[PDB]
RNA sequence: GAUUAACCCAAGUCAAUAGAAGCCGGCGUAAAGAGUGUUUUAGAUCACCCCCUCCCCAAUAAAGCUAAAACUCACCUGAGUUGUAAAAAACUCCAGUUGACACAAAAUAGACUACGAAAGUGGCUUUAACAUAUCUGAACACACAAUAGCUAAGACCCAAACUGGGAUUAGAUACCCCACUAUGCUUAGCCCUAAACCUCAACAGUUAAAUCAACAAAACUGCUCGCCAGAACACUACGAGCCACAGCUUAAAACUCAAA
RNA sequence: AUAUACCGCCAUCUUCAGCAAACCCUGAUGAAGGCUACAAAGUAAGCGCAAGUACCCACGUAAAGACGUUAGGUCAAGGUGUAGCCC
């Protein structure tokens, strides 16, 4: 890295400085009495100080990524959110005055809960003993469950299965599909849970 | 605190690693207690100034055009 | 009370058969051995259990095995934070008996003499 | 391991000049061009030439003082001058430098049709940088 | 090898052979304290003086006894039990609970350190019983001597050479799994071996001097018996003795090497 | 011909931190060994690392990287010892 270790990160929040004085604790007055006197690194052109930044759509973009070509992910990116938003407006208008009330129209909001439906609560992992590697069960961290998800869509869209199809129609069907408990992201869930309680008996192998 | 190499050039002599610190341990006992005077001059002849340089922004100047 | 030396090791004036036969003197070295590194228990292996044993009973619906999959999941982060907390406490303020670095440091001071001076 | 231009280490008892106690990683860094013209700058012409004329003249010095070179040879060119700098040992009668120089002189100018002066510096003995 | 020069001896030179030249040193690990004890003919001065560990604990022989665990049988219950890194084979009159039930073996105590000549001896009881008022004293005399093994007659839970089956492997006459026999036990006779080593002989004495190659379990003195003298051949051959007949004890040489 | 005679220029460990003259001490003055900071026999020039320098910083990347290891590579860069060829 060209930063030497003194830089610290830069933090984006408008509302953490507008934060009056007086609810500050101790220990909150002493963190930007200190700021103020360290490096702080520039701000990446990627996150910005906008009211429509999502932190877990722009991660998505760049495991969609091939070769740097961000404006190419940011394309298909947004033609998803259009494409999932046109089919819920299309399957709002045909809906009746009860139904609508169930019908979501937001697509950051089906985005979110459609990864949240595929993360895996637990998974294999190799671990040593008596010389031998064995696939044990173990809980998996945040940041791995939400990987994995996120790793499982854009594995499916680009499966060859589908013929010609676009993938901002690829990858908006798979998210309604999971959006309702459904579809081939789900089904690699339920695998990984299958798989993870057949090894059930070499769970204690585990030591943490 | 200065470091091994300036304490090595006011004594002119030469000095451990383990040297340094058994030293510095000895004066950091000597700042915990009621020094007075007479005692602060010594230590500080051994404590070197590290400027902080200001973390502050420049402002530029506000011109006026035709 | 250590037991008895006297007449158990095969030696000049000793009459008897020795009683035992050490392969390495009987004499105190100046140091103690490293504590070995331990294989703790696995966590939360219990409601591990039930929430695998409702999957068997909904086919693998997370929606009807909320309570149970939350159960585990706050099983899961409480075991994380107290694995991280284990280290800071137990690693380095060494609670009740010395650690061997320390404890050979004092042992370096007062060193067993099997010889004259 | 790197070899080039390397005095490498003894047992303490070889004395080197400071040119040659310098490895080639340190040209322009702590010590300068035993020759000095323009022929390797930047849109110049002539570098393949100058070079020739250089190897040559240093052999030349080497044989034409034998024995009496206490380091190696600085050239320098100036216009179509060409001035050799040389360090020497007072081993050697002054008689015999005087004549080595007026006929090393006269011999190059000829050789390479220009003036051409040989400046000499006299030591008592080998100036010792280092022991290695 | 020739040649040049030099060195030694010299009317000799020196190739082969032979002779001269050798026990007061050792024995934990280099060769050597030979499994144990006793005595003889003798030897020693450690015997009179002059003295402090008798009895008891797991010596030995005989007779009797049995707490835990097995085996077997019976009732009830289950349909499987065994095997493990993992399998197969094996059993399925099998397994679990309960009760009855040894010619086998002796948790804990024992962190004790005792007994016996050594080998050995650690469940309980009883009887008999553990030589010598100087020391040393044997391959062979005299009496003993773990385990394995032999002969004969019994017992048999468990273990188990061999053998059979299963598996592994390039092969597996093994290592792993299962089964079962000789054998381990008793009785009566043999056999006489061990890394029978605490590799340190018995008795008496010392801790000062030079403390001492190394390591091991500090270094020595007196006295006695036993034993040793390069390696290998060789726990062999031959002879002799022996209840031993593919055995044990005693035990060489030739050829070979310049080391071991 | 010989890289197994070599100079020259390098690979490799090295994405290392060690190398070492001259001394001193320990082991009965043997081959050998030499540290404990509330310190117990080590002192060490020099070399390397480091530091400095180049590039856009003090960061990073270059460069640097000893003694030795593989009789490592190159007699066909050039030079060269030894041996060989000279209608
Ligand atoms: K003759
Ligand atoms: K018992
Ligand atoms: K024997
Ligand atoms: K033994
Ligand atoms: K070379
Ligand atoms: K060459
Ligand atoms: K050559
Ligand atoms: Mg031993
Ligand atoms: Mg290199
Ligand atoms: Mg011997
Ligand atoms: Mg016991
Ligand atoms: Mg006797
Ligand atoms: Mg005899
Ligand atoms: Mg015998
Ligand atoms: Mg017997
Ligand atoms: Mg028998
Ligand atoms: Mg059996
Ligand atoms: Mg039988
Ligand atoms: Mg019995
Ligand atoms: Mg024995
Ligand atoms: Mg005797
Ligand atoms: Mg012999
Ligand atoms: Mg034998
Ligand atoms: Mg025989
Ligand atoms: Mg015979
Ligand atoms: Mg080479
Ligand atoms: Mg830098
Ligand atoms: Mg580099
Ligand atoms: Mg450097
Ligand atoms: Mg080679």
């Amino acid at each position: 890295s060209r930063y030497s270790p003194e830089f610290k990160d830069p933090l984006i929040d408008k509302e953490y400085y507008r934060k009056p004085v007086e609810e500050l604790t101790e220990e909150e007055k002493y963190v930007r009495e200190l700021k103020k006197t360290q490096l702080i690194k520039a701000a990446p052109a990627g996150k910005t100080s906008s009211v429509f930044e999502d932190p877990v759509i722009s991660k998505f973009t760049n495991m969609m990524m091939i070769g740097g070509n961000k404006v190419l992910a940011r394309s298909l990116m947004i033609q998803t959110l259009e494409a999932v938003k046109r089919k819920q407006f299309e399957k709002y208008h045909a809906a009746s005055a009860e139904e609508q009330a169930t019908i979501e129209r937001n697509p950051y909001t089906i985005f979110h809960q459609a990864l949240k439906n595929c993360e895996p609560m637990i998974g294999l992992v190799p671990i040593l003993k008596g010389g031998r590697f064995y696939q044990v069960p173990v809980p998996l961290p945040d940041r791995r469950r939400r990987f994995l998800a996120m790793k499982w869509m854009i594995t499916e869209c680009r499966d060859k299965k589908h013929q010609r199809t676009l993938m901002p129609e690829k990858l908006s069907h798979k998210l309604l599909e999971a959006f309702h408990n459904q579809g081939p992201v789900i089904k690699r869930k339920h695998d990984l849970h299958k798989m993870a309680e057949a090894n059930r008996a070499l769970a204690h192998y585990r030591w943490w | 605190w200065l470091i091994k190499e300036e304490l090595e050039e006011m004594l002119v002599e030469k000095l451990s690693d383990l040297d340094y610190m058994q030293f510095i341990r000895l004066l950091e006992k000597l700042l915990t207690s009621q020094c007075g005077a007479a005692e602060e001059e010594f230590v500080q002849r051994f404590r070197r100034s590290v400027t902080l340089e200001s973390k502050k922004q420049l402002i530029e100047p506000v011109q006026y055009d035709e | 009370a250590t037991p008895s030396l006297r007449g158990r090791l095969a030696r000049f004036g000793n009459p008897r058969k020795p009683v035992l036969k050490p392969n390495k003197p009987l004499i105190l070295a100046n140091r103690v051995g490293e504590r070995r590194r331990e294989k703790g228990e696995a966590t939360c292996i219990t409601e591990m259990s039930v929430m695998m044993a409702c999957w068997k009973q909904n086919e693998f619906r997370d929606d009807a095995c909320r309570k149970e999959i939350q159960g585990f999941l706050d099983c899961a982060a409480r075991a994380q934070e107290a694995r991280k907390m284990r280290s800071i406490q137990e690693t380095l303020g060494e609670s009740g008996s010395l650690l061997p670095n320390k404890l050979n440091k004092l042992l370096q001071r007062f060193p067993n003499k099997p010889y004259l001076s | 391991k790197n070899r080039a231009a390397r005095v490498r280490v003894s047992k303490g008892d070889k004395p080197v000049t400071y040119e040659e106690a310098h490895a080639p990683h340190y040209i322009a860094h702590r010590k300068g061009w035993l020759s000095l013209h323009t022929g390797n700058l930047d849109g110049e012409d002539h570098a393949a030439e100058r070079t020739v004329e250089d190897v040559f003249l240093r052999k030349f010095m080497w044989g034409t003082f034998p024995g009496c070179l206490a380091d190696q040879l600085v050239l320098k060119r100036r216009g179509n001058q060409l001035e050799i700098c040389a360090v020497v040992l007072r081993q050697l009668s002054p008689h015999k430098y005087y004549f080595l120089v007026g006929y090393s002189e006269t011999l190059l100018s000829y050789f390479y049709k220009c003036p051409v002066r040989l400046h000499l510096q006299t030591v008592p003995s080998k100036v010792v940088y280092k022991y290695l």
